[PDB]
């Protein structure tokens, strides 16, 4: 089940995977952060990180006109 | 983690095919013969780490080990313009240029004699791999190095890397010409035995069919080994296209193998390539690939044995309309253009991929077919019959009795004949509706 | 801009060589147990060091006067010229002095650890080996701390300050940029009330480092007792670094609703640094049992 | 505070490296051959300033053979050095690659040498110690170097003794059949009277020059250019004020956490010909360190001993030039995360980064250059190779007649055997430090 640190460790692992796949040059990885829906954040918790896994996308100006929150929710689904 | 594959190029043919494969890969990825990235390839979308190693200087080094027991070929590679692509420290070459003499047993004994040097090299390269998936051996089962040394290496790899995949690109010799090596069928049977017991996947490359194709379709009178190896390199590029162009699905070898080899013993895959032509809808492409005159493997079309396709994957590279892909699949199914295995569901996959940006393609669309088809049993039957034909005359056995594998008896030959019989019988069961229950 | 660069050199110890000579003379007087708190000694040394290279800055720099706390009482006086004194208020000068003091303490610990020669403890076998392991541990910790402070606090705030001062077209904008630079330095220096706990933990580790250096200078004859005192202090410092990493994880759990990217970066530098501190303070602790 | 350092250039190799070093320093600082600055660097660390604004190297050139001293006095840099601070033995026979003969010669020229050393010390405002650039395999740098090491350790027991000791090629047959004896005596003197011996293997330097500078058959001139580059990188923190590691004491303390473990491996960057204009790629601290980390660019031949699981004890990268500190942090992070380096088993992974400025007077095609100093247990494999060469000579008594003629070996070879024992203990300790049993 996800913990308060699972998102941090997962993002570190994602950066490491980018490095392993020579994705280091993409200025986009720092714009992209995997999020974890964790009910322990308030201090049902997802029974596994797979159930807890979300995605964050760093929408840049002006494109936030297009990437409305509803669109990002559908993309998360 | 990357899924590195080590390419082992064995004997004259294996080393030459590996060299031409790496040359083709360099050309597709825009890597110079010296390992320097070409200016036109800086913005490539290809994942090189799967099959090439990247040096700290942005140099791309093939994850290729070239093994020969004779210096001539290794020196030819180190004297080629591409000599700088490979790490020289990962190449072991036996100084004893006497070879295996086209004898599987001699190649095996030589592999045993050079075991430490070879496994030290393999382990160094494996440790240099973050998540080495396995080894791909490009060898012939009929030669000396690829057959004998290949079987030795198969044994030692099975012991040393019990968690790594073993794929082979096994070049089958021409069946239609009298081999100067009367024991070639024995060497081939011993290699097939080792493939059967210690290999996960054998891709059969029939030189007889390649020559036939060069004459009938390429109009090559007396096809040279260079032209055959150019076709082979085209095939290897098509096999690596899903590695070279990052896609959304089937980005790993595990999924490919699981899709192609449903029966671990039934691990002989047939290949198909397109276009195979000397210098278009998805459905038209697939139909041309489906034309028997374009299959690059000589499997007997026994009309008595209802040979069938077990599975077909068509990897189509280029600008393909997926709606035309769907329509093409529909039309192929409606036309029943292919007979599938009766004991399992028809696995027909179509992968859409992009071409390498670094290689000029005269054809907007190319296609490779990989097919598991029961008519390969006709090839295995032919090999068994050739073995039995040689063994029945006890010809040239005095030199075999000089070799340790045959010094006392031929039981390894008899076991190989049994294994090839079992393979034929399993192909026949797969020909039967009860194969699923066989 | 020249005045601001002088302020960086003196208050921020950007005059690396001059601040090196200052902290070396201070650590030497501390080791000799001399009165380093002597305003006349400090002023003479400061005036000579500044007068040799920057006579204009020489006129504006002045020195006024737990081992780590031996330098507490040193007050640096930077003579800002008119009309810039309207901008560089006495409160701004106090903040600069506080940053200077923090940098001087860090430089002092650095010099005290670098100057420590292996031969001064050797001429003064298992106890020696344990002291060597403790030295290596302290060196890794101190080097990580020095590099972290220099680059993430000092270098980053200096570059940000230079860029914002260059872009500043207005005196209020310049004042705001300078104040932001100062606040960034103070926060990385742990002067914010919310980080007093971490400051105290760092100070405890620095004090254990200073006691370690003193025991290294006392030689192998003191080493039989020093192995036990070093092992206890290093065990408590490893426990402290682990407690501060766990408290940084607790603070990240509480701060996921409270945005502080720079405390996150500080903890990202300290987690490697804190785990090395713990593993290397355990190296002194494993040789007194 | 300034930390003046006197550079002692010993024998053919040391003197040639000093000459090329002074030429390189002049070109990098815009200093004329007469010591005058050509139309912000701190020269006082390595040069003395004469009353006429002439910059004179704080360099003492000692050779037992006249050829090199005459070549220096005939070089364009002859006017930089004070001629009166050069003592040269009239017996131009050298020690013949014999440590014992070089030691006896150092004893014979002790007064001239110590007079020179004292003159240079008085010319230092805050002399920290002496740095001897010599070869351990030659005659002067090994034998006379050992004698000078003894006398410096006795006279300046509070001053650092650093050596840049050129080790002979271990892969090539040394022309000095007694070279292993000379090497053992020199290693003994380095161990007892030197604070730090930086081993410079000409075989590894040639290999690095070929693999990284694309120099086919690197010449001695190119090797000496690399040496001068190393000396410049060592003085870069003196000439360009940086934020960290601005003193040699701090460098040593960063490199030698274990007093007996004072053998440093070297790494230099860039090791590239100026013709390699790396296209318009902002080299990040992480990208730079990744390129530096390729073994084909490492300038030290350490053995891949399969028995010893060699590891890095510590790595310091001194990066001079326009470096993003966030890229430095990222480079350390990437090196750790990728586990690109195996570290010492007895300590935490020490990866330090010093930021320095480049010389403003030297044209740098590269916005950032770097020197790596690494303590890595596979260096023990190099020491083991040297020990094996020593044992190969001692077990055959090869070339021992000249040692038995020399006082260090006149009565017995106990100094050679003790040096072999010490080097064996060093190799074993390096393996133990790769091992949990290092303690």
């Amino acid at each position: 089940p996800p913990t308060a640190v699972t998102e941090h460790d997962v993002n570190v692992a994602f950066q490491q995977s980018a490095h392993k796949v020579l994705l280091d040059d993409d200025n986009l990885l720092p714009l992209l952060h995997l999020t974890i829906e964790y009910h322990g954040k308030e201090h049902e918790a997802p029974a596994s990180g797979w159930a807890a896994l979300g995605l964050s996308y760093k929408v840049q100006w002006p494109l936030h006109i297009l990437f409305t929150p509803a669109v990002l929710e559908k993309y998360n689904v | 983690m990357p899924r590195e594959i080590i390419t082992l190029q064995l004997g004259q043919c294996g080393n030459q095919i590996g060299f031409e494969f790496w040359k083709q890969l360099c050309a597709e990825h825009g890597i110079s013969p010296e390992g320097i990235v070409e200016e036109f390839a800086t913005e490539g979308t290809d994942r090189k780490d799967v099959f090439f190693y990247q040096a700290d200087d942005e140099h791309y080094i093939p994850r290729a080990v070239l093994l020969d027991l004779e210096p001539r070929v290794i020196h030819s590679i180190l004297n080629s313009p591409y000599a700088k692509l490979y790490n020289p420290e990962n190449i072991y070459l036996s100084e004893h240029g006497g070879g295996a003499g086209n004898n599987w047993a001699s190649g095996f004994s030589q592999g045993e004699k050079i075991h430490e040097d070879i496994f030290d090299i393999i382990d160094r390269e494996a440790d240099g791999s973050d998540s080495l998936e396995g080894f791909v051996l490009c060898h012939s089962i009929a030669g000396g190095t690829g057959s004998g040394l290949g079987s030795y290496l198969l044994e030692r790899l099975n012991d040393r890397y019990p968690k790594k995949l073993v794929q082979t690109y096994s070049v089958f010799p021409n069946q239609d010409e009298m081999s100067d090596v009367v024991v070639q069928p024995y060497n081939s049977l011993l290699t097939l035995k080792r493939l059967t017991q210690n290999a996960d996947c054998v891709v059969v490359l029939d030189n007889t069919a390649l020559n036939r194709i060069a004459t009938d379709r390429l109009h090559i009178q007396n096809p040279s080994f260079s032209q055959i190896n150019q076709l082979v390199s085209t095939i290897m590029s098509a096999s690596t296209t899903t590695l070279r162009y990052p896609g959304y699905m089937n980005n790993d070898l595990i999924g490919l193998i699981a899709s192609l080899i449903p029966t671990p013993r039934l691990h002989f895959l047939m290949t198909g390539y397109t276009p195979l032509t000397t210098d278009t809808t998805v459905l038209d492409v697939m139909r041309r690939l489906l034309q028997p005159k374009n299959v690059m493997v000589s499997t007997g079309r026994d009309r008595q044995t209802n040979h069938c396709y077990i599975a077909i994957l068509n990897i189509i590279q280029g600008e393909v309309d997926p709606t035309q892909v769907h329509k093409s699949l529909q039309r192929i199914r409606e036309r029943k253009l292919a007979n599938f295995i009766p004991w399992g569901p028809a696995s027909i996959q179509v992968a859409l991929s992009r071409k390498s940006p670094y290689l000029p393609s005269a054809h907007r669309v190319s296609g490779l077919m990989m097919a598991n088809h029961t008519s390969i049993s006709s090839l295995f039957e032919s090999s068994c019959q050739q073995y039995d034909k040689l063994r029945k005359r006890e010809a040239f056995l005095e030199q075999f009795r000089k070799e340790d594998i045959f010094k006392e008896n031929f039981d390894e030959l008899d076991r190989s004949r049994e294994v090839v019989q079992e393979l034929i019988d399993e192909y026949h069961a797969a020909t039967r509706p009860d194969y699923i229950s066989w | 801009v020249e005045y601001l660069q002088a302020m960086r050199n003196f208050f921020l110890m950007e005059g690396g060589d001059t601040m090196y000579d200052f902290y070396t003379s201070i650590f030497d007087k501390i080791r000799e147990k001399e009165t380093w708190q002597n305003v006349s000694f400090l002023n003479v040394q400061l005036q000579e060091a500044v007068g040799q290279r920057y006579p204009e800055d020489s006129s504006r720099l002045s020195i006024s006067f737990l081992p780590v706390h031996t330098l507490d009482g040193l007050t640096l006086s930077y003579k800002v010229p008119w009309p810039v004194d309207i901008v560089i208020s006495l409160e701004c000068q106090k903040i600069y002095n506080q940053v200077f003091l923090l940098l001087l303490q860090i430089k002092w610990a650095k010099y005290s650890l670098d100057v420590l020669l292996f031969g001064e403890l050797a001429s003064s076998r298992q106890q020696i080996h344990r002291m060597f392991l403790l030295r290596v541990k302290l060196m890794h910790f101190v080097n990580s701390l020095h590099n972290y402070i220099m680059t993430r606090i000092l270098h980053s705030t200096g570059l940000e300050f230079q860029h914002q001062v260059e872009e500043a077209k207005d005196l209020d904008q310049l004042i705001k940029i300078h104040y932001r630079y100062l606040s960034t330095i103070h926060d990385r220096c742990l002067l914010r009330e919310k980080v007093s706990f971490v400051k105290e933990a760092i100070m405890k580790v620095l004090n254990l480092a200073l006691m370690f250096a003193d025991g290294w200078q006392a030689g192998l004859g003191a080493w039989h007792g020093i192995s036990s005192a070093v092992t206890h202090g290093w065990h408590g410092t490893k426990l402290n670094i682990f407690s501060a990493v766990n408290t940084s994880d607790l603070i990240v759990i509480h701060f996921h609703h409270m945005q502080l990217r720079n405390r996150n970066l500080f903890w990202t530098v300290l987690k490697p640094l804190v785990y090395y501190l713990d593993k290397w303070i355990l190296f002194p602790l494993g040789i007194i049992g």
